[PDB]
């Protein structure tokens, strides 16, 4: 079911990454890859119930 | 002057209230590289100090 | 005035040169003073030492490209690199042993017997202070665990052992990383050599004869700043090749750390 | 030094004479202009007068 | 052939901090240290005006009200390369050729 | 549509030029003296004034 | 690279604040930025302050940090100074062990002693100064060993077995000290040092042999001592013994199991950093050859 999960989100795992990135985590490191054309500049948002 | 607008944000122990709160999501782990604009509202050690 | 002990001296050298006569079929772009020597243990009596340049390492090396190792492989045919295909190729995933780092060239002398000094410690550079030498790293051979450049970052010497095929084809890695503790070092070496760490496995499921050794081995070299680093070009007898510049690049030769 | 600490006692019933009589004299303001609101009717009063 | 031009130098204008005009706001003193051991928690015996009033509120009996300060310093530095061979050229006179 | 209603949050940075106006004699500076060290490499020697 | 640091403070020293850093002259102090002039809040192991209580990511985070030895409180700046080499300088005592001439040391992240002296010596709105222990070579690894039990310990028990063995194991004792060891338990980083240990006692059960593991028993029959006999106890689970094998064999079979020994052992391993010559008779600073 999780894996029905990540596919219906589209958010599937890199491997579950290196686990030394994993191990780089802790004192925070980047996740997401850079988008390639971004004309629009940077992206955020928010979500509550 | 309702006694809580959003039951399930103002609420203490509320799921935006784990979601967000920097404590209750240190316990479950998070990467601090990432922004939450909603979290800095829910602080408490950031807004009761 | 009187005893003008400054007046003396002319500068001082705090590196410690050493003076080692080479090969003339081995001068060729060891002549550029950027680049390493590495005794090889020969298992003749005559001679039972060869010195042997870095990039002589690529001729053999699996991970450098291909279209490289088509414009070594027309290098080096000379008495020394036939004789070396003839000795190191044929040792069984043994370099570390075999080798042994000895600092970079300060200055090339020519004719048939090209002595080149060497320091093996402190910064090399042209006498009197005027030009500074810089270090040769080969171009693919260098790489960086983390593409974010470093404050200041020591470079090392990886030697990978990969046992897939029959044959052993040991890659060779130059690469420059902030990283200073080994303990850490080796713990980002176990997530990325994974085809290595895996390939140390499988040997034993194969072929419990001969024993399998190390996944790597690290050893200091030097520290150069992220200004310091620079990827540039390089031309000796016509063969142009670009190559992985270290500008003020200290020498510090640590001892080999075997590991798995 | 304690023949300083003269002169520092005179300055300080010097500062405690001025700020009193200065203060006297914002009193005298906010006392005279306190009259002139009791003094004053409304407008719209004296319009209709 | 072909033509060469010579020192199109970057010229540079000097800047003062006492020349600018934003030195106005600031009361810049030169001042050797002293090895002060901390001695910038300055105290302030700052005058407070008052007011009579006929009104029976009472009126503070406390003239002049404390003022705690401190001195956060904040030093700066400025790190510049000079060449061992500018250096050794600079001493010494070979006086070999011009 | 959900039971759901969202306050999606979003926090925005903005390129702002400003302006300020401190009074004359604001705060005050005083400096010291220069203290140059001679920081040595075998090659170079910076100078960290 | 640079041979001294400076440092800026927020809140002003007393008497007592310039003090307590007067005491602390030539003393280790880490720092994890080595620029020319560091901020007090990047000062000291206290901005790796975890609210989840860790204490092995501690060390992680400690591995990469540069040391440096304390020097001159010329008042308002900490005046670091970056040590060199091969050479030494004198070091005083922090942790709460005695130390002996010539014994290696190493930095080992602090612990409660039990009664807690609580001395923090440095304090401001928050921040405060958590100076890592300098502790001789066998203590500092002896903890790693008792966190890699505890690792290996905690899988398949029951609360009251997982903590039974705590009791001895958090408990450690050396030169009348004793210390209680609060730990991670399960903090990925003792995790990922597991799957290497595990990898490791893997290739040295395989590499070894077939004489070599056989060679307690065949020491068995051999002998009669206490020691065997606590020796006989573990490898038994409820007295023939063969031997062959040509001689060159065992050249290979034991070499490459050597790189194994080192590869099991680095992790409990920790970089040596100081070694003691000239003890000061009060049990307080110590000049030490050799540096980070």
């Amino acid at each position: 079911v999780d894996r029905w999960i990540r596919h219906a989100a589209g958010v599937e795992r890199p491997q579950l990454l290196d686990t030394e990135t994993i191990s780089m985590l802790t004192f925070g490191s980047m996740s997401e890859r850079n988008a390639a054309a971004t004309v629009h500049g940077q992206k955020a948002a928010c979500e509550l119930i | 002057f309702a006694a809580t607008h959003n039951p399930w944000a103002s609420q203490a122990g509320c799921l935006s209230d784990v979601l967000y709160n920097t404590r209750h999501r240190e316990r479950l782990g998070y990467n601090s590289k990432f922004y939450s604009p909603c979290a800095q509202y829910f602080n408490t050690e950031e807004i009761i100090a | 005035n009187t005893i003008s002990v400054r007046y003396l001296y002319h500068a001082d050298h705090q590196a410690l040169t050493a003076r080692f006569f080479v090969p003339e079929g081995l001068v060729e772009f060891e002549a550029q003073p950027g680049a390493l020597l590495i005794r090889m243990e020969t298992g003749c009596d005559s001679p039972r030492h060869l010195y042997i340049s870095l990039y002589l390492l690529g001729i053999r090396a699996s991970n450098v490209s291909a279209s490289t190792r088509c414009l070594l492989e027309s290098v080096y045919t000379a008495s020394a690199a036939r004789a070396a295909l003839q000795w190191l190729d044929l040792g069984p995933h043994l370099l570390h042993r075999r080798l042994e780092t000895l600092g970079c060239v300060k200055t090339v002398s020519l004719g048939i017997t090209s002595l080149l000094t060497c320091v093996m410690r402190g910064y090399l550079y042209n006498t009197l202070k005027t030009e500074v030498f810089a270090l040769m790293i080969p171009k693919d051979m260098y790489l960086t665990w983390e593409e974010t450049r470093g404050r200041l970052q020591y470079v090392y010497l990886i030697i990978v052992y990969d046992y897939d095929g029959p044959e052993t084809r040991p890659g060779i890695y130059v690469l420059t990383s902030s990283i200073a503790h080994w303990q850490t070092l080796v713990d980002v070496a176990r997530g990325k050599f994974a085809r290595e760490r895996c390939s140390f496995v499988n040997r034993r499921i194969t072929r419990p004869r001969q024993i399998p050794l190390c996944t790597g081995v690290i050893q200091k070299l030097g520290w150069c700043l992220a200004d310091d680093i620079h990827t540039s070009f390089l031309v000796h007898k016509e063969l142009k090749l670009s190559v992985v510049r270290l500008d003020n690049f200290s020498v510090e030769l640590g001892d080999f750390r075997e590991f798995v | 030094l304690d023949k300083i600490l003269n002169v520092e006692a005179m300055h300080t019933v010097l500062r405690a004479l001025k700020n009193t009589a200065d203060a006297m004299e914002r009193g005298l303001i906010h006392s005279f202009l306190q009259t002139l609101l009791r003094k004053a009717p409304p407008y719209f009063v004296v319009q209709t007068l | 052939f072909e033509a060469i031009f010579g020192t199109f130098c970057n010229r540079l204008e000097w800047v003062y901090f006492l020349t600018s005009g934003l030195a106005a706001a600031a009361h810049a003193i030169k001042f050797h240290d002293l090895n002060k051991l901390t001695t910038g928690k300055m105290l302030f015996h700052v005058q407070v005006p008052r007011v009579a009033s006929g009104a029976g509120l009472p009126t503070s009996r406390q003239t002049t009200i404390m003022v705690t300060k401190y001195s956060e310093k904040s030093p700066i530095t400025i790190p510049f390369e000079l060449s061992a061979a500018c250096l050794t050229y600079l001493r010494e006179t070979f006086e070999g050729t011009i | 549509h959900p039971g759901f209603a969202l306050t999606a949050v979003r926090t925005d940075t903005f390129e702002v030029d400003m302006l300020l106006y401190s009074g004359k004699s604001c705060t005050s500076v005083i400096i010291n003296n220069p203290i140059v060290t001679k920081e040595e490499r075998d090659i170079s020697t910076t100078y960290h004034v | 690279m640079e041979a001294n640091i400076f440092c800026t403070f927020d809140h002003k020293l007393s008497i007592a604040d310039v003090g307590k850093l007067t005491k602390l002259v030539a003393a280790v102090v880490p720092i994890p930025q080595r620029l020319h002039l560091i901020k007090h809040y990047q000062l000291g192991l206290h901005q790796f302050v975890d609210h989840t209580r860790g204490y092995v990511r501690l060390r992680g985070l400690l591995r990469n940090m540069t040391l440096t030895l304390m020097r001159r409180v010329e008042g308002n700046q900490i005046l670091l100074h970056v040590p060199t080499h091969g050479l030494l300088y004198t070091v005083l005592n922090t942790g709460p062990v005695t130390w002996e001439k010539g014994d290696a040391l190493c930095v080992l992240p602090p612990l409660f002693h039990g009664p807690l002296a609580r001395e923090n010596l440095l304090t401001l709105g928050q921040w405060e100064l958590v100076l890592p222990w300098i502790v001789p070579m066998p203590l500092a690894l002896e903890i790693n060993q008792r966190l890699l039990i505890m690792g290996l310990f905690s899988l398949d028990r029951s609360y009251e077995e997982v903590k039974a063995a705590v009791q001895q194991l958090q408990t450690i004792t050396f030169r009348d000290a004793t210390f209680t060891i609060p730990d991670p338990v399960i903090d990925q980083h003792l995790l990922i040092d597991m799957k290497t240990a595990c990898l490791s006692m893997s290739m040295v059960a395989n590499l070894a042999s077939e004489l070599t593991m056989t060679y307690v028993r065949k020491l068995a029959l051999e002998d009669s001592s206490m020691l065997l006999v606590k020796c006989q106890e573990l490898l038994m689970r409820l007295p023939a013994r063969p031997q062959h094998v040509s001689p060159d064999d065992e050249i290979a079979r034991l070499s490459a199991l050597f790189v194994m020994l080192r590869q099991l052992d680095d992790l409990i391993r920790e970089q040596v950093v100081f070694t003691v010559c000239d003890v000061s008779p009060d049990n307080k600073s110590a000049t030490c050859i050799f540096k980070g």
